[PDB]
């Protein structure tokens, strides 16, 4: 990638980042963004409870199925990030 | 603008027809970032030709030594028919005289492979050149395609061949043990 | 205004351009996300369930290959896997899918004028003019959803209860 | 063995000591200052700095035994820091 | 390929709120790839912050059979 | 350039000037206490004295720095903890007489130890509750750095838009039912904290029942 191939995303005067930071998710809604990131936090602790603590995770028996979801917290956390940003995008 | 040989995938940028047996064929672009890089196609032609004209010898010698046979025997006799297996079976007399063979034979190309010469032609070591005389150019294309494409061809199925011995023992229409 | 939904309009991106187009966006996922990409999964998933359910249905109507084991369809993936056959047709369609990575970043791109879903397979020329061109393949979209549909009732269907054709 | 960590059952360990050395240090440090300030004042700071006006160092080194509160009004007076592009600073 | 993501785009619109770190990290892309003293000194930091944990870590956990009780090497 | 006696570090074009702008005074809030201008000669009337009480100045800490927060943000933060320490307060005084909701085989509300009785119950019932109080303090909370910088703009100190409607129009009334809050507010704090007081260490608040 050279460097005149990159969008200018600087925002240090704005009070909110453009929606080009969010990259190919620069189009969805800001609803969709906040109801997506509320179900995947919910989903991905459940599965780390069910994982982990509700079950004491044994090296014999491992889902697979929890340790997939458990993934989704720190997409739940990027999609209320950009839930916020859409929101202050008014887009 | 589209690929000949994919035509559902751009043409290589590199690649513009102006090479024997061109059909566009380059999904990764090699060709690409070569010339991104500053380098030409000579030095991958000439390797393609190199790996395609001994893919046909291997081919036809690995075909051999269980067909029309293992040689008269002098010394042959206790050299496994299996080919993967003659290999750690040459005697070392033989082994080391071919080996110095392709080693000289090796040497004397590499100097007109890293050389500057500007009238080299990729593919001509001037090894049984004389039949090329009386040919006319679209004719002499027309052979070097041929020649690349039986190298092509080669390439592949000696990989197989070589694939089939390791993991079933035997060819299927031929080598039945 | 949306003709699935006459209570609401269709969204921006659904303008008939596209082979199939009903209006139907409730929730403005090709909206969010490029429609190209959808056009050419929804594509790819109908292809895939058309086969699947012609090849469940042949193999269940007796339909095998010289050197085959005799097993129903339900069956067919795990013996075909303990044969290995799996393996080689996994890597004959993982060919084509490395070429569909190649060309979905194109067409993504715009580097190339390629449709989604369009792997230029025209041997008869059945759309070589424009209007031919609408038309198959708005059969042909239709036909993708009706068998996507079919087979994920036939599959299911044969994994809850019975076997056979029918079911 | 000396527990220093915070736990109150060995607070004469450290934490007393702690605070009766951060008072006398204080105490110091507040005379120091006082004095400076006073200094520079005075017609010929650089002697003062060398022949020490006793009688007046005498009373700041006093008056520095109130300095936690003298260092806060100081501070919310604006006369304990100085403004930061009033400092020499080096070519960055 | 389309995918993926730009380092400089990452960098540029990497600015906490009211410049609470200026600009932010605008020019770092610039100033890393052009200068190659920046990228060696960073690859020796984590070069010699790997070296430390490698000599912290082997006598903690040894790894190698009976190496625990030569104590020379 | 402004009332801080600093420039901010913030730079200029991106923030500089809205850190150095002008900002309200603490005499502009209704926070005047009658009770501590309760003695002889200098006092007050109608629960308030005349100047407000801030013996240790952090109300004009922001002129130092800009680190430390302004008023709007102390007033948003002082009427979060009274309002928390009256449900807080208000809670432990029903709970300890033995009052619990009727409950059933899965959950039982029967507790009077306030600091333990959340231990007793089921993960979801407090599940519940902190996910409430978690998104509504975060929800509602809009706006807040910019009460720090100093923005009283966009949103007032305490209000969140509940109930804001039954204020008085008269200024007087409004700023009369606003000390009322302050000062409930603040002697909630202070029974709560000194009840968890007691609750540790015993004898802190001779006056305790819990
Ligand atoms: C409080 C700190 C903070 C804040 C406010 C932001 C804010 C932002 N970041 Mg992020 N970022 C942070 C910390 C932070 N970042 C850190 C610590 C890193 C280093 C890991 C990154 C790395 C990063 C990158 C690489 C990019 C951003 C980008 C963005 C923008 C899009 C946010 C978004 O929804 O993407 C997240 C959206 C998601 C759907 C979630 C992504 C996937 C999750 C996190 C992981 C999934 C599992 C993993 C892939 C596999 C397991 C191994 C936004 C301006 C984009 C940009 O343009 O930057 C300027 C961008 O491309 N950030
Ligand atoms: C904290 C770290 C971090 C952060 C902040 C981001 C942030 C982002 N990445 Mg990611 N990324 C990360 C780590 C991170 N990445 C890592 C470790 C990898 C290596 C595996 C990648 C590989 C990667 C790729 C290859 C791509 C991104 C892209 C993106 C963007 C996604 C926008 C989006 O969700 O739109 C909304 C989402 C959609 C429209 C599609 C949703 C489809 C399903 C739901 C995905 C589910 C995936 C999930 C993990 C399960 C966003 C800026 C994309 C981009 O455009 O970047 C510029 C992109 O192409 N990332
Ligand atoms: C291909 C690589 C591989 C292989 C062959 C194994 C094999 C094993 N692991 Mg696993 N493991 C791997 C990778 C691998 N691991 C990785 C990357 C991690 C994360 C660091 C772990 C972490 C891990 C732990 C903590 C434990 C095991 C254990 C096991 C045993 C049972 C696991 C099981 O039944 O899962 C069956 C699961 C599946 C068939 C589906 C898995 C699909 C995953 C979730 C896809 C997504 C991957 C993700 C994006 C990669 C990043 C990691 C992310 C989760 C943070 C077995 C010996 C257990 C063990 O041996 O205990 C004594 C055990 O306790 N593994
Ligand atoms: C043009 C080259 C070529 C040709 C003509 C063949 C021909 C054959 N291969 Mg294949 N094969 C090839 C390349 C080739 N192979 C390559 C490149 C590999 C390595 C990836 C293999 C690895 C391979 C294996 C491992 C096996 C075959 C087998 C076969 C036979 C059945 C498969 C089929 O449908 O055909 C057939 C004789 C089977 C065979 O010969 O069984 C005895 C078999 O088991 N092939
Ligand atoms: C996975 C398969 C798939 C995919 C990728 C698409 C993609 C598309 N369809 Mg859809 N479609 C499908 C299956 C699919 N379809 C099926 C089975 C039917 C029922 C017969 C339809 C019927 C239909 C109609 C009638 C129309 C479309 C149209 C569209 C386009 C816009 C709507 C949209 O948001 O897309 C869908 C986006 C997705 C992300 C797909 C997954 C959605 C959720 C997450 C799946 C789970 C739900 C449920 C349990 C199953 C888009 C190209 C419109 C069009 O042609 O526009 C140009 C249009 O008019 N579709
Ligand atoms: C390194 C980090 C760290 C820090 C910053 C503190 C800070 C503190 N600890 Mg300590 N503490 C630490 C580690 C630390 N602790 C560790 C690891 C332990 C476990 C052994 C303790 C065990 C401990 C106890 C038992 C007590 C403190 C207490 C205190 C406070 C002492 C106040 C004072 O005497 O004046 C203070 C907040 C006291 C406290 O809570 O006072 C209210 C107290 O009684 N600490
Ligand atoms: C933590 C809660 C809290 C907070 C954020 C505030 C905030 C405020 N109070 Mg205070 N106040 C509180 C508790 C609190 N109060 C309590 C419990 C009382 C005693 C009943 C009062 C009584 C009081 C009066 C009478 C007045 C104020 C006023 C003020 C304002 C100016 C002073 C200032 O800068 O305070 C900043 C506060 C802090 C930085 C808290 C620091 C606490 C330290 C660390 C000591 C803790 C000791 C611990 C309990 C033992 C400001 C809005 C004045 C006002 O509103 O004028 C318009 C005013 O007149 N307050
Ligand atoms: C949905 C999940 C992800 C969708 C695919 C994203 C994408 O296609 O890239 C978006 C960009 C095009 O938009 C691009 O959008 C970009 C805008 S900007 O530069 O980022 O501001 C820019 O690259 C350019 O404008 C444009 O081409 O590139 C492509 O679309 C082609 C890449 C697709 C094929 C490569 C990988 C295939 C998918 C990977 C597997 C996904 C994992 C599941
Ligand atoms: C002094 C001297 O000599 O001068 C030379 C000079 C000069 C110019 C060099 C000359 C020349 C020409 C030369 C050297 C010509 C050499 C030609 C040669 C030796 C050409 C082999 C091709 C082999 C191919 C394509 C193999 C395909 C192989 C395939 C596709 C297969 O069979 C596949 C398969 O096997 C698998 C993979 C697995 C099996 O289950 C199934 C089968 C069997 C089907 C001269 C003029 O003649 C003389
Ligand atoms: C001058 C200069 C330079 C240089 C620099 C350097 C040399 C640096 C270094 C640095 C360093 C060398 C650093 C380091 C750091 C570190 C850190 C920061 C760490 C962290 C950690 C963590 C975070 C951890 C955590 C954890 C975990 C994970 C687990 C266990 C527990 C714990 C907690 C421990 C350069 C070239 C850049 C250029 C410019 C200038
Ligand atoms: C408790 C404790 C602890 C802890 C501690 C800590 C954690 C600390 C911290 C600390 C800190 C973190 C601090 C900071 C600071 C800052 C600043 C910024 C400062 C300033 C100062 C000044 C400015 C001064 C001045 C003066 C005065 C006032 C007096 C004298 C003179 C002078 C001028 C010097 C431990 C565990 C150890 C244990 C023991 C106990």
């Amino acid at each position: 990638l050279d460097r005149s191939e990159a969008a200018d995303t600087w925002w240090g005067d704005k009070d909110y980042p453009s929606s080009v930071v969010l990259g190919i998710g620069k189009d969805v809604p800001s609803s969709i963004y906040g109801v997506t990131s509320a179900i995947a936090f919910s989903v991905g602790a459940y599965c780390i409870a069910q994982s982990n603590i509700i079950n004491i995770l044994s090296g014999s028996t491992v889902n697979g199925f929890y340790v997939a979801g458990a993934l989704l917290v720190p997409y739940s956390w990027g999609l209320h990030v950009a839930a916020w940003i859409q929101k202050q995008n008014g887009k | 603008e589209r690929s000949a040989s994919i035509p559902f995938l751009k043409k290589p940028p590199a690649l513009d027809g102006s090479m024997i047996g061109d059909v566009g064929f380059d999904p990764l672009g090699f060709s690409t970032t070569i010339t991104e890089l500053g380098g030409d196609l000579s030095y991958v032609r000439e390797a393609e030709l190199m790996h395609g004209r001994q893919a046909m010898l291997a081919a036809v010698g690995m075909i051999f030594p269980k067909v029309f046979g293992k040689l008269p025997a002098p010394w042959t006799e206790a050299v496994s028919t299996n080919p993967l297996e003659a290999q750690y079976q040459l005697p070392p007399v033989v082994l080391g005289q071919i080996l110095i063979s392709i080693f000289i034979a090796e040497g004397l190309r590499s100097r007109i492979v890293f050389g500057n010469d500007p009238n080299y032609v990729v593919g001509d070591h001037g090894f049984g050149s004389n039949f090329l005389k009386g040919k006319s150019e679209a004719q002499i294309a027309d052979m070097k395609l041929k020649e690349l494409n039986n190298g092509r061809l080669a390439m592949i199925a000696v990989t197989g061949m070589f694939f089939q011995i390791s993991i079933k023992g035997n060819l299927w229409p031929i080598i039945d043990g | 205004k949306s003709q699935a939904l006459p209570f609401l309009e269709a969204p921006a991106k659904l303008d008939g351009s596209m082979a199939g187009d009903k209006g139907f966006d409730p929730l403005n996922l090709a909206g969010s996300f490029d429609i190209n990409w959808m056009r050419e999964a929804e594509l790819k998933h109908g292809r895939i369930c058309m086969l699947a359910w012609v090849g469940y249905v042949a193999v269940d109507n007796g339909f095998y290959v010289p050197f085959a084991p005799h097993v129903s369809s339900l069956a067919a993936h795990d013996t075909a896997v303990k044969s290995g056959q799996m393996l080689f047709l996994l890597g004959a369609v993982g060919v084509v899918e490395a070429l569909s990575y190649n060309a979905i970043n194109e067409m993504m791109s715009g580097q190339t004028d390629r449709r989604p879903g369009d792997f230029s397979m025209d041997p008869f020329k059945m759309v070589d003019t424009p209007e031919k061109a609408k038309s198959m393949l708005e059969k042909e979209i239709s036909h993708c959803r009706l068998a996507m549909m079919a087979f994920s009732g036939v599959v299911t269907q044969s994994a809850l209860t019975g076997h056979g054709f029918p079911y | 063995h000396l527990i220093a960590d915070g736990r109150l059952d060995h607070a004469g360990e450290f934490i007393i000591p702690g605070f009766g050395f951060l008072y006398i240090a204080g105490w110091i440090g507040w005379a120091g200052r006082s004095y400076l300030q006073f200094s520079k004042k005075t017609d010929k700071p650089n002697e003062n700095e060398i022949i020490i006006n006793v009688p007046v160092a005498l009373g700041m080194m006093a008056g520095a035994f109130i300095w936690p509160l003298a260092a806060w009004k100081e501070l919310i007076d604006g006369k304990l820091l100085v403004p930061g592009d009033e400092i020499t600073v080096s070519p960055r | 390929w389309g995918i993926g993501h730009s380092m400089k785009e990452i960098l540029d619109a990497h600015v906490p709120p009211k410049g609470r770190l200026g600009s932010g990290h605008r020019g770092l892309f610039e100033t890393i790839t052009d200068s190659l003293h920046m990228q060696l000194g960073l690859a020796l930091a984590s070069l010699g912050v790997a070296t430390s944990l490698v000599a912290q870590h082997m006598y903690a956990l040894p790894s190698y059979a009976f190496m625990a009780k030569d104590y020379v090497t | 350039a402004g009332p801080m006696y600093d420039e901010p570090l913030a730079p200029s074009g991106m923030g500089r000037e809205f850190i150095n702008k002008e900002r309200a005074p603490l005499s502009s809030y209704v926070g005047a206490s009658q009770e501590l201008a309760a003695f002889p000669g200098g006092g007050g009337k109608e629960g308030m004295a005349p100047t407000p009480w801030d013996p240790f100045c952090f109300s004009e800490l922001y002129k130092v720095s800009a680190n430390n927060p302004d008023v709007a943000w102390l007033r948003e933060s002082e009427l979060k903890h009274g309002r928390m320490a009256m449900l807080a307060i208000t809670g432990v005084m029903v709970q300890s007489t033995g009052f619990h909701l009727p409950g059933n085989a899965e959950v039982s509300f029967a507790n009077s130890d306030w600091v333990s009785a959340p231990t007793t119950l089921p993960p979801v019932v407090w599940g519940q509750v902190l996910a409430f109080v978690a998104i509504a303090e975060g929800q509602t909370s809009e706006g807040l750095f910019d009460l720090w910088l100093g923005d009283t703009s966009k949103r007032e100190p305490g209000n969140l838009g509940w109930g804001s409607g039954l204020l008085s129009k008269d200024k007087k009334a409004a700023d009369k039912m606003r000390l009322k809050e302050l000062k409930n507010g603040r002697l909630a704090m202070l029974a709560i904290m000194g009840v968890a007081a007691n609750h540790f260490i015993p004898g802190a608040l001779p006056g305790c029942i819990y």
